[PDB]
RNA sequence: GGUUCGCUCCCGGCGCUUCACAGGCGCUGGAAAAUCUUAACCGCCGGAAGUCACUUCCGCUGGCUUUGAUUUUCCAGCGUCUGUCGAGCGGAAGGAGGGACCUU
């Protein structure tokens, strides 16, 4: 337990 | 605005609708429904010019909130012709009468405010729903509950049901909240609320094609892992903040109002504690939702909230809370960054640090949103862009704006583009990060955002509602979406095309977050399916359906004059009614509500109260509603509650507490508790305190009747009677030189004269007296000569000589006057005295008997004298003789004989050739025929001035007599010889002045015996008197350790008190009008200042409860001049002031000469002739010699003579006016100016101050009923004088003192003086911008009496030291001691700023300044460069400060001791030379003329420009200051330095 | 001892104008803070009711939005009350002196 763990910088921004 | 306001199709259509019937207007935001309201507004404007009761109409604009309300009015304002009327809260208008209503009302033609401000003025009958045209209410979708709204259209329902004004609701959205089931029936509900139908889009070509401006947003989902794991600084911090709760709720802080649960059956912590509970805990949600980079921003901001209401706490207590809240941040915050260096010692790189650092330790929700941001973006021209941010709570707006900040900077491909900034709605926070007053600032953050300024706008559910916005491309939520309308509105502000909406959410949240945006899409669609599919109705007619659901509402109540108190109002009416009730300053007043138990509903109640609810109100003693209010029983405690108030406001009005328009009462006034009482005298004058006195300046002057002392009334003497002479002594103290051989010898002649009374004169003092020769001191022999008037022709030769004294001698006769023996003023005779047996004197009798009257000068021709006998060479000597033979007959004395000498005479310088003898013939040949007597005869003789008023100093000057004076020389045969001794009637030269100097001594001495009795002051000094001399005025303007002031020493000590002196008295009375070496101006400052000390102290005593506002307000009345003036008069004592100037020819009227006795009585007893007696026709007047001797009543020619004037005068118009010029002696009337009269009152003070300490002048001020007395005690001495409380000390305890006094030990020894009581110097130092002043006064009050205390001792020390300087002067040297400019000199002086205990920025700044100004000036008082501004509080404190050094003693020895310490060289350098003010300064130079001006203020640094001349060139300097004061010292100051130039 | 000057100066008081110092107050704007309060919406947890944690009701508590009121403080401008007092000006009266003199 030391830091965030850095997510996937690739998403894609999802259509409604 | 323009002509280009041409509406939409769809807009047109709406309204056109909408003049037929009430309706909703439904459309997106952006659609102008705002205009479409103005054309609505436009529409009903038949009736808005005209007036209200002719039948005028206006409209109402109805908005959720004050901010949007100003929006609408500036849209409205720039959209019509209209003048609109903004009408809320913070403008004012909770007392505004009916008249500042209805000018309001005719002079607005549109209405536009909050709902509740309407909701008030509708109901308190300001107007009527049929004075209305058409209402306009915004965002009616609020209308719901008891929603304002509803309670306006429940207005509806209880006005008149016909003739009722037109409503229209504006709104984008109808649903509130999640109520998104059946919407139908929520639709129907708002439409029976508005009895208006919904009309919305209904042709899908046109209305949707026009409205397509107002795109719909592309809506787009962004997702984020769920976060499980929490880091180990999060629990350390967790725990610490737990660990502090417990402290906390340890904590003993003093005792807070009761709070209790929402339904009160639960108790809640006090307030001010749940504040740092709710902060810590935002706090805390911050960090667990956001990340550490966002908790170390949001800890600065409640590092900087916790600073603040550190800096704002009211108690010790409290601020120790804050300290350790404080103290708790800084460890976190210490912590924090301490976590992120750990990550940080990774690279160099700081730029790229601070971002991997964001990166890393943000929550991955705002690690999504920062990619998001970056990828959307992407070095973008700021132009483009402009986007708002939604986040829920208050605080994360404040947290995203920093780590934004903290972002954009560690980005270089988004470091220009973005510019954030963030809005909170009305629970405002503090946007500052650093401290206080970071920079100041016009601009609000939205103005910033529509300007262009910023960018990205981070906000909470504020700017959803209402508030214009430019249609921003970018939207973002970051918390989920919690209400239907929330998600509606938001989506509404993408509102430009292609428009991009974006919202956050975890990726195990997806789910259910797209199930609740498609039942929102759900509910949106539905609206539409029911506005299209219900059927047309009018205007929703179903009354009865109305009717039904406003009446599970309390039925409201309406009393006469038509006003209406809605139950949901009562609560807030009943807490505003509890605001205004006195009490304590902890003392709660709010009502303490009582749910009953069931055992107690059952009991008040019947048994159906079983299950229903019951409330009971319970109030303090100090309102009215002392029996106990039990509500309705209602099922939930809401409705419970409001119908408690409500009864208990019904309850009240009929007790008459609230008013007609059911608003509180207020109070009337303070200060007449005192006008009622210590102001009573003023009514028996015809003057009140209530009344405008200054009106034209009325009445400056008045008129008195002169009265004559004890002593000369019924004084004259009587066959049988034994009487009193007393010899007058005339004793010359100027040299013998040959200018004053014939004075000197003849005024210490034996044959002096005595005075004959009746009565018993007391002692007199030696007066001066001064004459072209020198000055005499003239004495009255203290024990007189008994002597018996055994016949009466003894009275008759006393009477007729005193006559023929005044008539042929002194010549004061005039041919009106009446010799009388039957008045009683001034019935008294002067007697000449001869030596007897010895040194027992007695009557000169022999001189009476031959000179009942002066021969007459006549001539003797040549023959005649040839038949007269020779003139004896011995009967000249010390003899008066006239010259007969020239034109001027006045007397002449004796001086020296001859009998060498003769006419046939040695010739002189301007004698040559010639003797006398012929030169008589060449001068007056035509009455000298011859010489008789040529052989042996000569006389040397002088002449005798016509002077009698000898009061004139300097008239005595030698300088310009030092030239010789020629002889004259005269043949005896020639000169009638009066064989009255030339002695005596060089003394009698001199009775006039004698007479009227004894006169107003023995008024003197009467006062002196008066002030004596008094007092009780019978001792050794006031039986065996003996008066000194009594002195000049000098001052008239004719010719380590510390020494304790003389005026407090005989205060306190018996033994050195003085005898009140007589002259000291006569110098009291004589005013500065009576040309004398003497008056009371010198006294009077004294007077002044010691009244202005003790009616402050009396009042402070007195009245501990008042402000110092009040007690300027009754002290500015009761030392007023007026005041004084009636006051005196209440003494008597006017009758027997000096201030005419003793004209003896003109004016005087002998002692034993009255007037004819018919003028007298009908002066007197007439009220037409009271004073309207004519001057001319009594100066006319001429009588014979036995008419004027005996007879007293004058003839019946004169009578009539004066009796028109009287008649013509009194019995006329001219009735109230005065026509005694110059026969005031008739009846002794006499005109003394106001100010005259009250400088008597302040110098017999000032003289009793003197003479005996203060504490008798107190009891002089009681004697003269200025400190009225009490019922108790009547007054205490003015020492001890119990004065003080909870205004004049602080009420802190002795654990507290410490701790607001850091330093107290360091302020002791540099004042000088050691505090037993802190309590009196906290509140000395306590400045009114301090938190505890709401609690625990101010230096304010104290500073009153320390002003007064410092101003009387500084006047008296100057008073008792330059004993040579006059009134003027004097007040000018004490001006410059006690100057506020002085006293913050002084204060910086000893370095008493320090502990101020004040909390101002614009204070403290300029404080500072000052001091550093001061430091570089080396202490010097400059009496400066760049308009240095002076610390007006500082002198204050310094006051204060004195003030707390006498209260804590109770001595004013003490006192003086510190005060000398302290101006000690100021006391000094201004004796030295007193530094004329500089204003003054200018004015007063002969040269040049200062012309200031008063110009703007340009700003802070108000200008003010000055017009003077300096060598013949006029110049024009300028001045700068924060004030008009400061701006033209400053330029008078520049003046001066030009001038020395 | 007295007259006289368009002569020089001075003291005090009256009338008009105006300034300074001390204690204040009111009105109008600007700024800051404290306390109470109104309404609406949503969520956490607990209890109850109809089909009984599905829907509803009640309570706690938290969050957002929000209304009105009271009090305190500072700053600026305009008026105004009282006390002390100076300066300028019409004018009257008194005094000092420097000329012109006037007696013997
Ligand atoms: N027919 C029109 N004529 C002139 N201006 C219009 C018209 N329709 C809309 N506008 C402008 O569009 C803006 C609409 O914004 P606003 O009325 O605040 O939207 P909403 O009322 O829906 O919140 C207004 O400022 C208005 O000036
Ligand atoms: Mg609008
Ligand atoms: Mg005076
Ligand atoms: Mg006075
Ligand atoms: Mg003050
Ligand atoms: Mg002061």
């Amino acid at each position: 337990i030391d830091r965030y763990e850095q997510v996937s910088k690739d998403f894609e921004f999802i259509k409604i | 605005e323009d002509v280009e306001i041409k509406p939409r199709g769809y807009q047109l259509r709406l309204v056109d609708h909408l003049t037929k019937s009430n309706g909703i207007v439904y459309l997106p935001t952006g659609s102008g429904k705002t205009f479409v309201a103005i054309l609505v507004l436009k529409r009903f404007s038949q009736d808005f010019d005209k007036p209200i009761e002719s039948g005028g109409k206006r409209a109402l604009f109805m908005c959720n909130t004050v901010e949007l309300a100003r929006q609408q009015a500036m849209a409205v304002r720039r959209c019509t012709n209209f003048k609109v009327g903004f009408y809320v809260g913070e403008q004012g208008v909770d007392d505004w009468t009916r008249g500042m209503w209805s000018d309001e009302i005719k002079k607005n033609q549109v209405l536009v405010g909050t709902a509740q401000v309407f909701l008030d003025m509708v109901t308190q009958t300001y107007v009527a729903l049929s004075s209305l045209s058409v209402v306009i209410i915004d965002e009616c979708h609020h209308g719901t509950g008891h929603h304002p709204f509803r309670e306006f259209m429940r207005l509806f329902t209880i006005a008149n049901q016909t003739k009722l004004p037109r409503v229209v609701g504006l709104t984008g959205v109808l649903i509130k909240g999640n109520e998104i089931t059946n919407v139908a029936t929520k639709l129907k509900e708002l439409e029976i609320t508005y009895r208006g139908n919904i009309i919305t889009v209904s042709d899908t070509k046109e209305m949707e094609n026009v409205m397509l401006y107002a795109t719909k947003p592309t809506e787009v989902m962004v997702s984020f892992p769920h976060q499980e794991q929490v880091l180990t600084v999060t629990r350390l911090i967790s725990a610490e903040i737990e660990k502090f709760y417990v402290s906390l709720d340890l904590m003993n802080i003093g005792v807070q109002p009761i709070r209790r649960s929402k339904s009160l059956q639960c108790l809640r912590d006090p307030s001010k504690k749940s504040f740092v509970k709710q902060l810590f805990n935002d706090f805390l949600y911050q960090m667990k939702e956001y990340g550490i980079y966002a908790a170390s921003i949001a800890i600065i901001s409640l590092i900087v909230e916790f600073d603040i209401k550190r800096r704002q706490a009211e108690t010790l207590s409290v601020k120790l809370m804050h300290r350790t809240a404080l103290t708790l941040c800084e460890k976190i915050r210490h912590l924090l960054v301490q976590k992120l260096q750990d990550m940080t010692y990774d690279d160099d790189d700081d730029n790229v640090n601070t971002e991997e650092v964001i990166m890393n330790f943000s929550t991955p929700k705002v690690q999504r949103f920062l990619m998001s941001l970056k990828v959307s973006f992407a070095d973008k021209d700021p132009k483009d862009i402009c986007c708002l941010v939604f986040v829920e709570r208050r605080y994360t707006c404040k947290c995203i704006y920093g780590l934004l900040l903290n972002y954009i900077q560690s980005t270089p491909e988004l470091r220009n583009v973005l510019t954030p900034q963030f809005m909170v709605g009305r629970n405002n926070i503090s946007p500052d990060f650093e401290s206080v007053l970071e920079r100041k600032w016009q601009k609000s953050a939205i103005q910033q955002f529509r300007d262009g300024n910023a960018n990205l706008m981070i906000c909470s559910s504020v700017l959803e509602e209402g508030i214009d916005v430019q249609a921003c491309n970018h939207v973002f939520i970051l918390d989920p979406v919690k209400t239907f309308n929330m998600y509606v509105q938001s989506k509404g502000r993408a509102r430009t095309t292609e428009a991009k909406f974006v919202l956050f959410t975890a990726d195990k949240e997806r789910e259910k977050t797209i199930q609740q945006i498609y039942q929102y899409r759900k509910a949106h669609n539905d609206i539409a399916e029911y506005l299209k599919d219900r059927v047309l109705e009018k205007t929703e007619p179903e009354l009865y359906e109305i009717k039904g659901h406003f009446q599970d509402d309390i039925d409201p109540f309406t009393n006469e004059n038509g006003a209406v108190l809605l139950p949901n109002n009562a609560l807030a009416i009943l807490h505003r009614y509890c605001q205004t009730i006195p009490t304590d300053a902890f003392g709660f007043v709010i009502p303490w509500f009582h749910v009953l138990q069931e055992d107690e509903r059952d009991r008040i109640f019947g048994v159906s109260a079983k299950g229903k609810h019951v409330i009971s109100i319970n109030m303090p003693v100090n309102c009215m509603l002392r029996d106990t209010i039990y509500s309705d029983p209602m099922d939930n405690v809401k409705t419970a509650k409001i119908s408690a108030a409500f009864k208990a406001c019904k309850v009240l009005y009929s007790l008459g507490e609230l008013n007609e328009r059911f608003v509180p009462k207020t109070l009337k006034e303070r200060v007449a508790s005192i006008a009622d009482v210590h102001f009573e005298h003023w009514n028996k004058y015809g003057d009140s305190v209530t009344a405008t006195v200054n009106k034209a300046d009325k009445s400056k002057d008045r008129t008195y009747k002169t009265e004559c002392p004890l002593e000369f009334y019924d004084a004259l003497p009587r066959v049988g009677e034994i009487c009193y002479a007393y010899e007058i002594f005339l004793e010359p103290q100027f040299e013998s030189c040959e200018y004053t051989e014939h004075m000197y010898l003849n005024l210490q002649t034996p044959r002096n004269y005595a005075i004959l009374l009746r009565n018993k004169l007391p002692r007199l003092a030696e007066m001066p007296l001064f004459s072209n020769q020198g000055k005499l001191h003239v004495r009255v022999a203290n024990a007189p000569l008994e002597v018996i008037i055994q016949n009466s022709e003894q009275l008759e030769l006393l009477h007729q000589f005193h006559g023929m004294v005044f008539r042929d001698i002194l010549k004061i006769w005039h041919p009106f006057f009446v010799l009388d023996r039957r008045s009683k003023e001034n019935s008294y005779l002067v007697v000449p005295l001869i030596l007897g047996a010895g040194e027992q004197k007695c009557f000169d009798w022999e001189l009476m008997t031959n000179f009942r009257r002066l021969p007459q000068s006549h001539g003797s021709n040549v023959q005649q004298r040839e038949q007269q006998p020779a003139p004896r060479p011995e009967d000249f000597e010390g003899k008066i003789v006239t010259q007969w033979y020239a034109n001027y007959d006045k007397p002449m004395l004796v001086t020296k004989v001859h009998r060498e000498l003769t006419p046939l005479s040695y010739m002189e310088k301007n004698q040559q050739d010639k003797t006398y003898y012929e030169f008589t013939m060449s001068k007056y040949g035509n009455r000298i025929g011859d010489v008789v007597h040529k052989d042996k005869f000569m006389i040397e003789v002088r002449d005798l001035t016509e002077q009698l008023t000898f009061y004139v100093h300097n008239r005595g000057k030698f300088n310009a007599k030092s030239k010789a004076k020629m002889k004259v020389i005269l043949i005896p045969e020639l000169c009638f010889n009066f064989n009255f001794p030339g002695d005596l009637w060089l003394k009698l030269i001199f009775l006039p002045s004698i007479l009227n100097r004894m006169y107003f001594l023995l008024h003197a001495e009467a006062l002196r015996k008066r002030f004596n009795t008094y007092l009780n002051l019978h001792l050794l000094p006031f039986n065996g008197t003996d008066y000194m001399p009594r002195p000049l005025e000098i001052d008239y303007s004719l010719k380590g350790k510390v020494k304790p002031l003389l005026i407090l020493q005989k205060t306190v000590s018996k033994e050195h008190i003085t005898p009140a002196e007589q002259g000291e008295f006569l110098a009291a009375i004589t005013a500065s009008s009576a040309a004398d070496v003497f008056d009371m101006e010198r006294l009077e400052i004294l007077g002044n200042s010691f009244l202005k000390l003790s009616a402050t102290l009396y009042l402070a005593s007195k009245y501990s409860d008042w402000n110092e506002g009040t007690l300027t307000e009754v002290k500015s009345k009761l030392v007023s001049n007026r005041n004084l003036l009636f006051c005196l008069i209440d003494a008597d004592i006017p009758k027997t002031l000096n201030t005419i100037q003793f004209t003896p020819r003109y004016t005087w009227l002998p002692p034993g000469i009255s007037l004819p006795h018919n003028v007298l009585a009908l002066w007197r007893e007439n009220p037409e002739f009271a004073k309207i007696i004519g001057p001319h026709n009594l100066r006319d007047l001429a009588l014979g010699d036995e008419e004027s001797l005996v007879k007293g009543n004058c003839s019946d020619i004169n009578y009539n003579r004066f009796v028109e004037g009287c008649r013509a005068n009194g019995q006329s118009f001219y009735a109230g006016a005065d026509f005694s010029s110059e026969v005031n002696f008739c009846v002794g009337l006499v005109t003394i100016p106001n100010k005259v009269i009250a400088d008597t009152l302040e110098a017999l003070l000032g003289v009793i101050v003197k003479n005996y300490g203060l504490q008798h002048a107190f009891k002089m001020l009681e004697y003269f009923k200025i400190c009225r007395a009490d019922i108790d005690k009547p007054l205490t001495q003015l020492l001890n004088l119990e004065l003080g409380g909870k205004k004049m000390r602080a009420n802190v305890n002795t654990t507290e003192i410490d701790g607001f006094l850091i330093n107290h030990y360091y302020l002791e020894k540099n004042l000088g003086y050691t505090f037993k009581d802190r309590r009196y110097l906290l509140q000395a130092l306590t400045h009114p911008s301090y938190p505890t002043n709401r609690i625990t006064g101010s230096y304010q009050e104290l500073e009153f009496i320390g002003n007064a205390i410092l101003d009387f001792l500084i006047s008296a020390y100057i008073f008792e030291n330059n004993t040579k300087m006059n009134p003027g002067a004097l007040t000018d040297l004490r001006s410059a001691l006690v100057n506020n400019t002085t006293l913050a000199c002084i204060c910086v002086r000893h370095r008493l700023h320090f502990f101020i205990l004040a909390e101002n920025a614009k204070l403290s700044e300029i404080i500072s300044k000052f001091v550093n100004f001061q430091e570089s000036q080396g202490h010097r008082v400059t009496n400066m460069s760049t308009n240095v501004d002076v610390p007006k509080a500082l002198g204050d404190v310094l006051e204060a400060l004195i003030a707390a050094v006498y209260l804590d003693c109770r001595d004013l020895q003490r006192t003086w001791e510190v005060i000398f310490n302290l101006f000690e060289p100021e006391l000094q350098e201004f004796t030295r030379k007193v530094p004329i003010n500089h204003i003054r300064q200018l004015v007063e130079h002969k040269h040049a003329k200062p012309v200031f001006s008063s110009p703007i203020v340009e700003g802070e640094t108000v200008m003010v420009s000055c017009q003077f001349t300096c060598m013949e060139k006029t110049i024009k300097v300028y001045g700068f200051g924060s004030n008009k004061d400061q701006a033209k010292l400053s330029a008078a100051k520049h003046a001066l330095q030009q001038l020395s130039k």
